[PDB]
């Protein structure tokens, strides 16, 4: 008797100022009893929506809720950079039961292209004591997400070696950021000069590359 | 309102914590309480609720059995005991509350439900064999390349730690403009690395010293490391 909240779409891009629906539908009734949430990345959910349509205090007015039948639907009438997060539908419906939430929604704020900026590092004396080195290349404030780091060492192109992370949309400008971590040996890296990072994004002209010499 | 979860870390598969809930601000007799856990990168799962004031309890299918919730009105605190745990059970556990009644009706009218306005910070259970490893924290130096009044970038590395999670700050939390403090990455070693950067005035450096101070509280470790233009 596990009631299952199918929530939809999974994820999702929307402009400044854009309308944005939200729908969980619902495998049985569960009468109004469905609550809306909205979670920052690492951050507690935060309540929106209680009893499928009243409006919690505090919460902004372009926010809203509906009901028909199974079906919920939470509102956004005007979309914010800072409305970047996590939805979530939750039912509640079976007094001391359990409670079910959707799969969540992800939105994301759409804005215009921004190209990154574009820093690379060399790795530290006090690192290389240990036996390894890593290289890191940082892409600052760009939108859209997608973007190609490309690592080449003495000019040769460099696969399997290096790992990405991103950072979650600015919840006021919309930007990303991004690092990417090129690790070698010591040994290795002491064999080559010209460290460079090369960085394709839809905001530049051309790529953009980055280099030192070791040493 | 508050409420406040404690108990989480480390612990081995088949191993047993207890967290606690700590509730502040509100009737804690007559709320209910819910423990909601969230696997990394994953959604939002119930996984047991209390009504203080009668001792009853519900569980979700995929923990009956191996953990109990419980409730102590006399120091308004909520806990639950988890058994025989599983690499499934990782995740960051929060509390959170109902105010009651969970479900009032209006004659002739229908039911109005509570919900869960009120939240813990959570916290995080790793479920796993391996062992805590302490971070070591490199610079990011500024380039001697930023010239004549550009902008410089200047970071710092924190790598080869385990469990999660690592904090970072710069200057003591006074720095913030431009700060960018990376997600964890897990590197195939099995120990998690993760970067922070801070972008500032070319003219700046020189003449403005830069600290990054990384907590790993798993291991007790707290690194102030002051990172500088490479000589």
């Amino acid at each position: 008797s596990d009631i299952q909240m199918t929530q939809s779409p999974s994820s999702l891009s929307a402009s400044v100022g854009d309308r944005v629906t939200i729908t969980c539908r619902a495998s049985q009734s569960v009468s109004s009893a469905v609550a809306w949430y909205q979670q920052k990345p690492g951050k507690a959910p935060k309540l929106l929506i209680y009893s499928a349509s009243s409006l919690y205090s505090g919460v902004p007015s372009r926010f809203s809720g509906s009901r028909s039948g199974t079906d919920f639907t939470l509102t956004i009438s005007s979309l914010q950079p800072e409305d970047f997060a996590t939805y979530y539908c939750q039912q509640s419906v079976s007094y001391m039961g359990p409670l079910t939430f959707g799969q969540g929604t992800k939105v994301e704020i759409k804005r215009t292209v921004a190209a990154p900026s574009v820093f690379i590092f060399p790795p530290s004396d006090s690192q290389l004591k240990s036996g390894t080195a890593s290289v890191v290349c940082l892409l600052n404030n760009f939108y859209p997400r997608e973007a190609k780091v490309q690592w080449k060492v003495d000019n040769a192109l460099q696969s399997g070696n290096s790992q990405e992370s991103v950072t979650e949309q600015d919840s006021k400008d919309s930007t990303y950021s991004l690092s990417s971590t090129l690790t070698l040996s010591k040994a290795d890296y002491e064999k080559h000069k010209v460290y460079a990072c090369e960085v394709t994004h839809q905001g530049l002209s051309s790529p953009v590359t980055k280099s030192f010499n070791r040493g | 309102v508050q409420l406040v979860e404690s108990g989480g870390g480390l612990v081995q598969p088949g191993g047993s914590l207890r967290l606690s809930c700590a509730a502040s601000g509100f009737n804690f007799y007559s709320s209910y309480i819910h423990w909601v856990r969230q696997a990394p990168g994953k959604g939002l799962e119930w996984v047991a609720s209390i009504s203080p004031y009668s001792g009853s309890t519900s569980y979700a299918d995929s923990v009956k059995g191996r953990f109990t919730i419980s409730a102590d009105t006399s120091k308004n605190t909520a806990y639950l005991q988890m058994n025989s745990l599983r690499a499934e059970d990782t995740a960051v556990y929060y509390c959170a509350r109902y105010s009651w009644p969970w479900v009032s009706y209006k004659p002739y009218y229908g039911l109005h439900f509570s919900a869960m306005d009120y939240w813990g910070q959570g916290t995080l259970v790793t479920v796993s064999s391996a062992s805590t490893k302490g971070p070591s924290v490199f610079p990011l130096a500024p380039s001697s390349k930023s010239t004549s009044g550009g902008t410089a970038a200047l970071g710092c590395l924190v790598k080869d730690y385990f469990p999660e999670p690592v904090t970072v700050s710069w200057n003591s939390g006074a720095l913030t403009s431009g700060v960018h403090t990376f997600p964890a990455v897990l590197q195939s070693s099995g120990l998690y690395s993760l970067s922070s950067v801070v972008t500032v005035p070319s003219s700046s450096l020189g003449t403005q010293t830069y600290i990054c101070n990384v907590n790993h509280k798993p291991s007790n470790t707290k690194v102030d490391k002051k990172v500088e233009p490479k000589s």
